[PDB]
């Protein structure tokens, strides 16, 4: 169970690295992406009438079966 | 509608943590969810069972009534990523997915997880979003390092290199959000559909 002893410098380590983007002044994820599944969830979520969130995923996810399909 | 957001900060779960076994807790713990009708006030999700508190303005001292609400385990883990998945709390994993807000991921993650223990007819197609999802991870990964879509490691490295202010934790968050663990809420997912 322990863990591995490299661990207080892989911690230092990685640690490091963070730290330079830290410094770099670019802390975010700025990537254009496309995936058919997450889009297609999403278009349903967005286009949804349906005002209770868990009922609006309930109809979102039949209709992502209903267009895959 | 309250707002969600990724916390990482030292002795916040701590303080909740403890509160949770305190006996005073358990006195205005059953207030705020006969208030808020057992409904998580972040994503929607009405449960009796697990459901959990937490403090608006995420100050765990500060314990009266209107700083209280209910929240799910898929949100209420979102206040205390150092510590998803450290010690059997939670589980789950960063994602890059700007194409959903954190509390919308949580709604829909409920009807995944739903519709895939109790097959009705979706599960394939609720098992292909979520790996989707959870696909999103290696975006992250490749941003910040190997292992850093691990929502404990994330939050130590931002804890440990001192990481203060809101506007820098805004933007390391940017975009990327804790999905949660269906494996390790497996407990909570079969429990939640037989009551
Ligand atoms: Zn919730």
């Amino acid at each position: 169970e322990p863990p591995p002893d490299d661990y207080l410098m892989k911690l230092q380590k990685q640690l490091a690295s963070f730290q330079s983007i830290l410094e770099s002044g670019d802390l975010s994820i700025n990537k254009a992406v496309e995936n058919e599944e997450i889009t297609l969830i999403s278009k349903a979520l967005k286009e949804s009438t349906i005002v209770e969130p868990i009922e609006r995923g309930v109809a979102a996810l039949i209709a992502f079966h209903g267009q895959n399909e | 509608r309250c707002e969600l957001k990724l916390i990482a900060s030292p002795g916040s779960w701590r303080l909740y943590s403890a509160r949770k076994i305190d006996a005073r807790f358990k006195s205005y713990e059953q207030k705020i969810f006969q208030r808020d009708r057992y409904t998580c006030q972040f994503c929607g999700f009405q449960a009796a069972l697990y459901q959990d508190i937490v403090n608006l303005d995420g100050d765990y001292t500060n314990n009266r009534l209107s700083n209280l609400v209910t929240a799910c385990c898929f949100c209420a883990q979102c206040f205390f990523v150092e510590s998803v998945g450290v010690g059997g709390y939670g589980g789950g994993t960063l994602i890059y997915l700007p194409e959903l807000t954190q509390a919308e991921l949580n709604s829909l993650c409920h009807v995944l997880f739903c519709a895939i223990t109790n097959d009705t007819g979706y599960k394939s197609s609720a098992q292909n979003i979520y790996r989707s999802f959870k696909f999103r991870s290696q975006i992250v990964e490749e941003k910040f390092g190997e292992g850093t879509s691990d929502p404990a490691i994330f939050g130590q490295l931002m804890i440990d290199s001192g990481v203060n202010s809101e506007e820098i934790r805004e933007k390391l968050f940017k975009n990327i959000r804790l999905l949660p663990s269906r494996a390790k809420f497996r407990k909570q997912i079969e429990k939640w559909a037989a009551a």
